[PDB]
């Protein structure tokens, strides 16, 4: 065993939480089953005792050898020292529930006989089940599958508890006494589970309650079944509405753009180009804009995600070699991602020039032939062109060659105005940029 | 004399003490009206409870004659104007209609007809006001919403049980297979059996289960189809209310998970490296699990400027007053400076500032642990801790400095830091109305740099 | 004459044409399927069908003289109105709904083609009424009652086609006087269709293949009906407390912020009491977000209608330009102050001018409870420190502590807002500086 | 030949391959479980299985020649397409659905159901391409529950045949009776039982044996879960259908509460209520800067020059401007919607915006009454001299006469700051604009300063 468990990148800890979850689910399932049903016979008690000793051993090993080795964060810094980990577990609120679960009430078997009501404190270790749910949802890619599986398991557990309470009521009223109670014909758990399914799903079709205890039982069970079915529908609706929220938002904005272009009588070629843009953006990005996602993140993670994507590309640019790293970082943060369709002109020969283009995941083609269509250079991804147009003043730089996009090119753009508003804070790199413009132009 | 504040706690105590007998009046008045044995067997108990409810009703009209209201922002405290403002409302008419003495007819009929007290149900506004004040007051809003929905549908199920028993009494007991059985049978003649079977029938009908006997007459068919349509409406509102509870209970968790999936899709689409990907994901999971995931600027946008300034004072003023250059400054300048403080979080190993960088921020450490490392890697010279600060000399821009605005040392983050950033431009915007304090800050920075290196 | 679709006469005609369409649907399927409603009440159905056909031809004429909008203006010439009404498919639906098929009331099933008037009446009532969710449950109960009634009629027609009393599933033998009454027929068919479309299904089970297939189709249709009812009521409940859930989410986020940042208990309960006031006085939405969806013309007109009579009574804005006052009330900012809140303390930088609306302030004496003067509604303060006059004796500093006695609602005209409002009116800027210099030379300079 | 996966021929093939997949699912489970549908219509099933297998072989041959986007451009190399198909698990599913497993036992053909991906891709592409996505979602949910009801019918009939016909009150009745022995009644009663079980109605005869009890419990649970998900999907669809109406009604109620709290007079309250009724009535509820926020500037420029360029080229100062300058100017345009009777600009107001009339009729009225001098129509313009601001003007950024709306106008405003921002890259065009404005002011009214 390691001296410290990461509890985030440790898959052995996820397997241990799975084991404690299996022990806790064994307890929650087989305490009412052995408490109500006559399955804890004198010729079967040794297997039940073996399983209960295994579950208590898993509880004790979790309380003693795993949870004191859990890393945590105290005031920002990660705690690794095993003494501090042990005191943090000992003064935690999980230790109270673990101790109250593993309180040995099994010593009362000598007094009141074998009774699983004395093991009913073992259901107080629900925190291990909850952190197993949390860690499995964190490692899983699509966690709505586990939400659906958990909702199914909750439904099966509440039907199991309802079957146990129905068998208790049948034994209390007498087996086979009235038409409503269980008669004793086949499998007791299977037929009581059939009754619990048909009642707590509010299907009905069962014998009607005869006495007042049975009418009160059936009324409360039908009310609980109405609310269980309502919570099942609400959980499935929450899962579906959270699973399709981004797709429905993208479809809503695409329908808004389509309704605008239909209201303004925009031609079908332009509408097809807009639909092609929306379809390729949903294929590649699965989001409309990266800018309204990145502008919600803090500035440090924004700078890290900008550096890791574009910093080598701009550090390979000859123009910003003498410039300073903080101005380069600001121009990283102020980049704009635009997607060009196939055949789109990113630089028309003779138009004004005001942007620097960083091509990421695309191909553009510089048309400088005698007729104007022959490909001179096909710039692949990671290239930078039009960076000298960032330094011209006024009109200045006009584009000298037609540059079209071969396929769907995803350029990254830095405006001249944006570079100037960045350069009003960085005067030394401003002087280097004007000196480079003067020596090159 | 005494004027009860409608926003105080005594008003909520009275809202509870008046929402008790209103609910009693609804429930047990329809039960005693339709069941005819509760009224006869428990007559002294109902006389006691009706007298207590009428006492609480006249105390409620005396309280409503003395609750203040807001004009010009102040609480109106004269009983004459409170009494006329109450008298010019429809609630005064509803209260004096709820206190109409029909007990003369109740005594004329021999205390066997509680249907003359059905005007006491006209104080439903106190029940709705108590539910509204509780749903805005308590700490368990979804649990109270479930309890309120359960109470509403149980009032409807109880009223429908009483209506079914009255319809069965009007048609005949045990004459049909749909109506309530013959009450001369000692099993069907028990009052507990009558109420529990009527409530069972009403629940089965109003929840669209329908395990009930089928109708045999035209009025029974019509009552059953009306009850089944009302029940499908009730089931629709139950499912919608529980679905809105489930959608509101994990709305913040679903928003954080949508943020996580969006950042993961961006880091997959932009081919961000796996080390930085797990760093960003563990960073956001830390910010969620330590209850600091929300943005402070977007959280405090709903507050007014006075409460925003008071919260920024109570959080940052005693920490900004420990800065050496802001030791002797104006109170309004320090208030504007703690309003200009923007927070930033850092990851383990994140560089706050490197050597030779242009210094435009002044960071104040709060719940973190930084380290002045060398240029090679992580070799701690000074471990910067909570309460400390750095970058206070480079943003002052002292004229004639040999270090200028450059960072003299590399500073990394050891754990998860939460710094407070004061920009140089924000300091210059906060120093526009304080030219004397700007000159004092410049002179103090010049004195410090003359003591050290000028 | 020409009617326009946005008036009240058009909505009254929408009601008057939505009555016979609903009559036509309901009682036409009932009379076609039950064969005794049609036979017994023959003069009543003749009168009601004559009234329905009269209202149908009147709807044809009204749709022929119903205007529309081109270039923003309502078209008012009957020739172009008739051609525009004629080129639409609603004209063909109206003519097909008014064919003379009366020359067995199933021949009048062309009259069900005017469903667009009923849907238009429902849409216009939903946008006109002030109980939109109550009208939405009314429309949902109306739709599902129409489907329940049509399924009852379909069940009675199917049991008549198979044979009365021949099966256990079909309607009983109508030669028996108990099952032969029209009231018993209709209410038993409605009870059967309700049990089958609410997916309860306590009906007698089918015995033939067409009855099994009709029951399968009926139960799947009832499943779709229940899903639609639950979805509509759930979206309605999610809309009925969306503002409450938004305000509770804001309160929860601010309380989490105040717990995480270790805000003291006094300021925490002050923020909690502020939010309690903001909910108990129905001020849960902010005006800066409320007045964004409006256009600039209506925003300017609302700002005039609220603040112009207040700003005109300000002693420096008595003779200024109306356009300057328009821009100034566009740059006014309303804030609400808690009781005991200091608007400005003596010695702080004066950069805002506050005009009192629905509040009561007080000039307190040096952080004390003694009040010098009590300010009231309509008054103002800070009218000189924001003008930035050269050579001021005060020097943009407050000379008195102003506390709020109750909840005040001041209008804050800042220094920077006044300076950016004075940039296109330079003569008004010089006149404002001259008036401020005159006031300063009168009192203290 | 390379099939483009975004073309229309690919969707035609998606239809032509989603037909035999649905056939295979439905009629393969029915022929496997009912034992008379396979026996009587044997030549029909031979013909349909031959057609379905030929379509499966052609589906493998089409997937071997379907392109994919690498670096934005479609790959057309057939060897690259074949190897990229070969290294996919869909190739394994297709060749497993094409193994020659092949008379009265059609359960050997159950490998043909492994092409579920083509049916799901057809449904996804149809919901992408259609204009009624909620209607197609309702149809797809109905098709899913019909497949599930049919499969449960086949499973119930197989379980009844395994237990014994007529041996219990729960199983399908004795098929030696001529009433129950018909294939139509077999399938229709199995479908009836499955509807009553999966929709959690449960009005069928209850089980008598433990295997029947277990199957009915599992079937009720599968049905409850499935129906709950169906109801949640319909609820999410309805809540996203009326989401725009809920947002617009929330905006309307917020502004109504604001106008009631601020004591706004009834005339202005009726005017705002009428403008909001006009808005939704015209479905002009969305905003232009909100619906063209995420589009790139190239597509926004194409959209703007398909509406505004023909009007901006008619402007007397923007006659001979550059094409890029006209693109910047039509990107700088901001819509403004006016009510009837709303004054656009009065005499003495500050001039800083040039309005372009689009679907509206304005009138240059006098000061006292409604005397319309010039009726400005669609495609017209006014206010270029105020945004030019030529040196030596007697106007001094002030409009001459008054202009008000007769009806609902959608004016597009080019402000002075936006004109000077678009003219940063065109200094010669800015000088030419100032020269044209000085010429206009010289032939109308101008001082020499
Ligand atoms: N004309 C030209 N430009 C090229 C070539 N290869 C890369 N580029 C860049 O493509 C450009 C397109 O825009 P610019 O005119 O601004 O400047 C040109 C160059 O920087 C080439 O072969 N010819
Ligand atoms: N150079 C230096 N800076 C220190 C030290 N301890 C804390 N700091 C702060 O670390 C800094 C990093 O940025 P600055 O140059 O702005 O200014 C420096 C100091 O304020 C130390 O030992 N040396
Ligand atoms: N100095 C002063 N201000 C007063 C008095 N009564 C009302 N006020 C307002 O209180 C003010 C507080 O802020 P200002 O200095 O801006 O301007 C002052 C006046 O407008 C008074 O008696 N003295
Ligand atoms: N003065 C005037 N302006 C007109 C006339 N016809 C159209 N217009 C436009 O109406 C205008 C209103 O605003 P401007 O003063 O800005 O400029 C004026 C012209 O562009 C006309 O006959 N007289
Ligand atoms: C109810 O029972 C009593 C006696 O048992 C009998 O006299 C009476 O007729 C019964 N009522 C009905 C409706 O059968
Ligand atoms: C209906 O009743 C009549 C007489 O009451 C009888 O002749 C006829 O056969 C009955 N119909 C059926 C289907 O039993
Ligand atoms: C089914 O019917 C045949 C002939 O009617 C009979 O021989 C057989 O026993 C029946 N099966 C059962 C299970 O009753």
């Amino acid at each position: 065993l390691p001296n410290s468990i990461d509890s985030y990148t440790d898959r052995l800890y996820l397997l241990w939480l799975l084991l404690v979850t299996l022990a806790y689910n064994w307890n929650c399932c087989f305490i009412p089953l052995r408490l109500v049903f006559p399955y804890q016979t004198a010729d079967n008690i040794h297997y039940w005792l073996i399983a209960d000793i295994i579950c208590d051993i898993i509880y004790l090993y979790d309380m003693l050898f795993i949870q004191p080795r859990l890393q945590f964060v105290r005031g920002g810094d990660i705690i690794v020292d095993s003494n501090e980990l042990r005191k943090h577990y000992r003064t935690s609120t999980k230790f109270q529930l673990d101790v109250a679960s593993i309180i040995p009430f099994d010593i009362c078997y000598l007094f009141f006989g074998f009774n699983p009501m004395f093991r009913a404190n073992r259901m107080l270790k629900y925190t291990s089940f909850f952190e197993f749910n949390h860690h499995l949802e964190s490692i899983m890619d699509k966690a709505y599958i586990y939400r659906v599986i958990r909702t199914t398991g909750y439904l099966l557990f509440i039907l199991h508890i309802n079957a146990c309470v129905y068998y208790w009521a049948s034994n209390y009223e007498g087996i086979g006494t009235t038409r409503w109670v269980y008669d004793g014909e086949g499998n007791e758990y299977l037929r009581c589970y059939y009754w619990a399914v048909r009642t707590l799903i509010t299907i009905g079709g069962l014998p009607e309650p005869q006495t007042l205890f049975e009418i009160v039982f059936q009324l409360l069970n039908f009310f609980s079944g109405v609310f269980v079915f309502s919570s099942l529908i609400g959980q499935m609706r929450d899962v579906i509405g959270a699973a399709t929220a981004n797709q429905n938002y993208f479809r809503a904005c695409m329908d808004d753009t389509i309704a605008y272009m239909n209201n303004y009588s925009i031609p079908k070629l332009v509408q097809k180009r807009v639909r092609t843009w929306y379809e390729y953006t949903w294929d590649s990005q699965r989001m409309l804009d990266e800018s309204d996602l990145l502008k919600t993140l803090p500035t440090t993670v924004q700078l890290a995600l900008a550096i890791d994507v574009n910093f080598s590309i701009i550090s390979k640019v000859d123009l910003f070699k003498g410039c300073d790293t903080q101005m380069i970082y600001d121009m990283l943060l102020r980049l704009k991602s635009v997607l060009y369709l196939p055949g789109d002109f990113v630089c028309k020969k003779g138009e004004i020039g005001k942007e620097m283009y960083i091509i990421k995941h695309g191909e553009v083609q510089v048309l400088g032939g005698p007729d104007g269509t022959k490909v001179l250079v096909t710039l692949k991804a990671g290239s930078v062109f039009g960076e000298i147009s960032l330094l011209a003043a006024g009109g200045g730089n006009r584009r000298t060659a037609n540059v079209v996009a071969h396929g769907f090119a995803n350029l990254l753009t830095l405006d001249k105005k944006t570079l100037q508003e960045i350069l009003v804070h960085y005067p030394d790199s401003e002087r280097i940029l004007m000196k480079k413009a003067r020596v090159l132009l | 004399a005494i004027v009860v504040d409608p926003s105080s706690n005594l008003y909520y105590r009275w809202l509870t003490a008046i929402a008790l007998p209103v609910f009693y009046n609804w429930y047990l008045l329809i039960c005693r009206a339709c069941f005819d044995e509760l009224q006869s067997e428990y007559l002294m108990l109902w006389l006691v409870l009706d007298y207590s409810a009428d006492v609480l009703y006249v105390l409620d009209v005396l309280v409503r004659a003395r609750t203040g209201f807001l004009e010009q922002g102040l609480m109106v405290s004269d009983t004459n104007r409170l009494w006329q403002h109450y008298k010019t409302t429809t609630q005064f008419k509803l209260d004096v209609l709820s206190l109409v003495p029909t007990d003369l007819a109740y005594l004329k009929v021999g205390t066997n007809y509680p249907e003359v007290r059905f005007n006491r149900l006209l104080k439903f506004s106190r029940l709705f006001e108590f539910f509204d004040r509780t749903e805005t007051r308590t700490n368990y809003p979804n649990m109270f919403r479930i309890g309120n929905l359960v109470l509403y549908i149980l009032i409807i199920i109880h009223w429908n049980a009483c209506i079914y028993f009255a319809i069965s009494k009007f048609i005949g007991f045990g004459t049909d297979s749909w109506v309530y059985p013959n009450i001369s049978i000692p099993e069907h003649g028990r009052l507990s059996r009558k109420y529990i079977y009527s409530l069972y029938w009403s629940t089965l009908t109003l929840t669209t289960i329908g395990e009930t006997p089928p109708p045999v007459k035209d009025e029974e068919y019509l009552f059953v189809v009306v009850d089944f349509l009302v029940g499908v409406l009730i089931f629709a509102t139950i499912v919608g209310n529980v679905g809105s509870m489930i959608s509101n209970m994990n709305a913040s968790r679903a928003e954080f998970q949508a943020k996580i999936d969006s950042i993961k899709q961006y880091m997959q689409f932009r081919k961000v490296t796996k080390d930085l990907e797990t760093r960003v994901i563990r960073w956001f999971d830390y910010l969620w699990a330590n209850k600091k995931t929300v943005d402070e600027k977007e959280v405090l946008k709903s507050l007014p400027d006075k409460l925003k300034a008071e919260i920024a004072i109570n959080v940052h003023l005693d920490t900004l007053k420990k800065v050496r250059i802001f030791q002797d400054c104006e109170a309004g300048l320090l208030v504007e400076l703690v309003l200009k403080l923007r927070p930033t979080v850092f990851s383990p190993g994140d560089y706050i500032c490197k050597k030779g960088d242009i210094g435009k921020e002044m960071y104040i450490i709060n719940e973190g642990k930084l380290a002045v490392v060398a240029d090679d890697g992580v070799t701690q010279f000074v471990v910067l801790s909570d309460g400390s600060y750095f970058g206070e000399i480079s943003i002052l821009n002292i004229k004639g400095s040999k270090s200028g605005n450059r960072r003299t040392a590399n500073i990394r983050s050891i754990g998860y830091s939460d710094l407070f950033c004061l920009s140089k431009d924000d300091l210059m915007e906060a120093l526009t109305e304080y030219p004397e304090a700007k000159k004092a800050l410049e002179e103090k920075g010049r004195q410090i740099l003359m003591k050290d290196n000028l």
